[PDB]
């Protein structure tokens, strides 16, 4: 069909990237597609970071679509933040290309011991204009405007090591991804793909809290105070000065934690949030929850609960869908 | 871990 398809690598099935290209000359780039930042950025040529040192750098020079800016930029994420400067090429996304504002990092420091441990070049954002530093509107929506595809949404169907790979797939909904019939969630600002439901950690409850969905995100955050209530009495120990919590495999008080809107609810199971730490020890496991505190409400459905719901972000309807993801 | 805006 018309629907660009962009698969998504698996690795170490802790973390999964994707191929983009930029620049008329077609220079390849592992990125991470991530629904919690709104813009596109590459290692630049130009970059002294040591980092930058194992990672596909690009060179502007060698393109001829390539349109200079200039001017300086950060990128801040909750891992780090990155600088560099502005510049406007050439953006290949499967067989889909478009002139692309973006930014090419010359600074990684900030983004360390992350960046060189594990394997992407770059971050392709996928939120909403107002989430972007330069007011810059989502490419899927410019090529939704620009006709290249049936509808203003994108999907991703996140991978399982050994078993199969995953898709980021833009234009259309592929029925093969999933199970039953997608239910969707309005957002409730159009920033990141964030929206209203009641949070049960167990007999822990948030009502009405806010909700982000990021494919970019490897655990489930919620708020310090609330989580380390969660973590209180169910005997999960941090691992000090890291970001780290680990319990027994065998603690069977974890619970499946829920989060409903008005007609729709969506659990996880602890087999999605729990991981034994040695390959030959099952003795301990470690959680994949993140405290984060943006705000007083605010939580982040990361990868964990993504390798379970097949996910939908549409623009036109401005909601993300969910879905039963298949195998 | 990894978390992507501020």
């Amino acid at each position: 069909s018309e629907n660009d398809v962009i698969e998504l690598d698996d690795v170490a099935n802790i973390m999964f990237y994707g191929e983009g290209e930029v620049g008329d000359n077609h220079q390849k780039f592992m990125l991470i597609f991530d629904t919690g930042s709104a813009n596109l950025w590459v290692p630049s040529k130009k970059c002294n970071s040591s980092g930058c040192s194992i990672k596909n750098l690009y060179d502007s020079s060698k393109s001829k679509s390539y349109e200079k800016d200039g001017t300086k930029v950060d990128i801040t994420y909750g891992s780090g933040t990155v600088k560099g400067f502005f510049s406007k090429d050439l953006v290949t996304l499967g067989h889909l290309s478009m002139p692309y504002k973006f930014i090419e990092v010359i600074d990684t420091d900030d983004l360390e011991p992350i960046y060189s441990s594990v394997e992407f070049d770059g971050i392709l954002g996928l939120g909403w204009k107002d989430l972007s530093i330069g007011s810059i509107d989502p490419i899927v929506v410019e090529l939704k405007n620009q006709n290249k595809i049936d509808n203003a949404l994108f999907t991703f169907y996140l991978p399982v090591h050994d078993v199969h790979a995953g898709y980021l797939t833009i234009g259309g909904i592929e029925e093969k991804f999933y199970e039953g019939n997608i239910t969707y969630e309005k957002l409730n600002h159009d920033l990141y793909w964030q929206i209203d439901l009641d949070v049960h950690f167990g007999k822990q409850t948030m009502e009405k809290a806010n909700v982000i969905v990021d494919s970019g995100t490897t655990t489930i955050t919620a708020p310090s105070e609330f989580l380390n209530k969660f973590f209180a009495n169910l005997n999960v120990i941090k691992v000090p000065f890291l970001p780290f919590y680990v319990t027994t495999c065998d603690n069977k008080e974890m619970p499946t934690l829920e989060f409903k809107s008005a007609n729709n609810t969506y659990t996880l199971e602890p087999e999605y949030y729990m991981n034994p730490i040695l390959e030959v020890d099952d003795t301990l496991c470690m959680i994949t929850m993140l405290p984060v505190d943006i705000d007083s409400n605010t939580f982040i459905l990361g990868d964990p609960f993504m390798r379970k719901y097949f996910t939908v972000f549409d623009y036109d309807k401005e909601s993300v869908g969910f879905a039963i993801a298949k195998n | 871990x990894v978390v992507x805006a501020x």
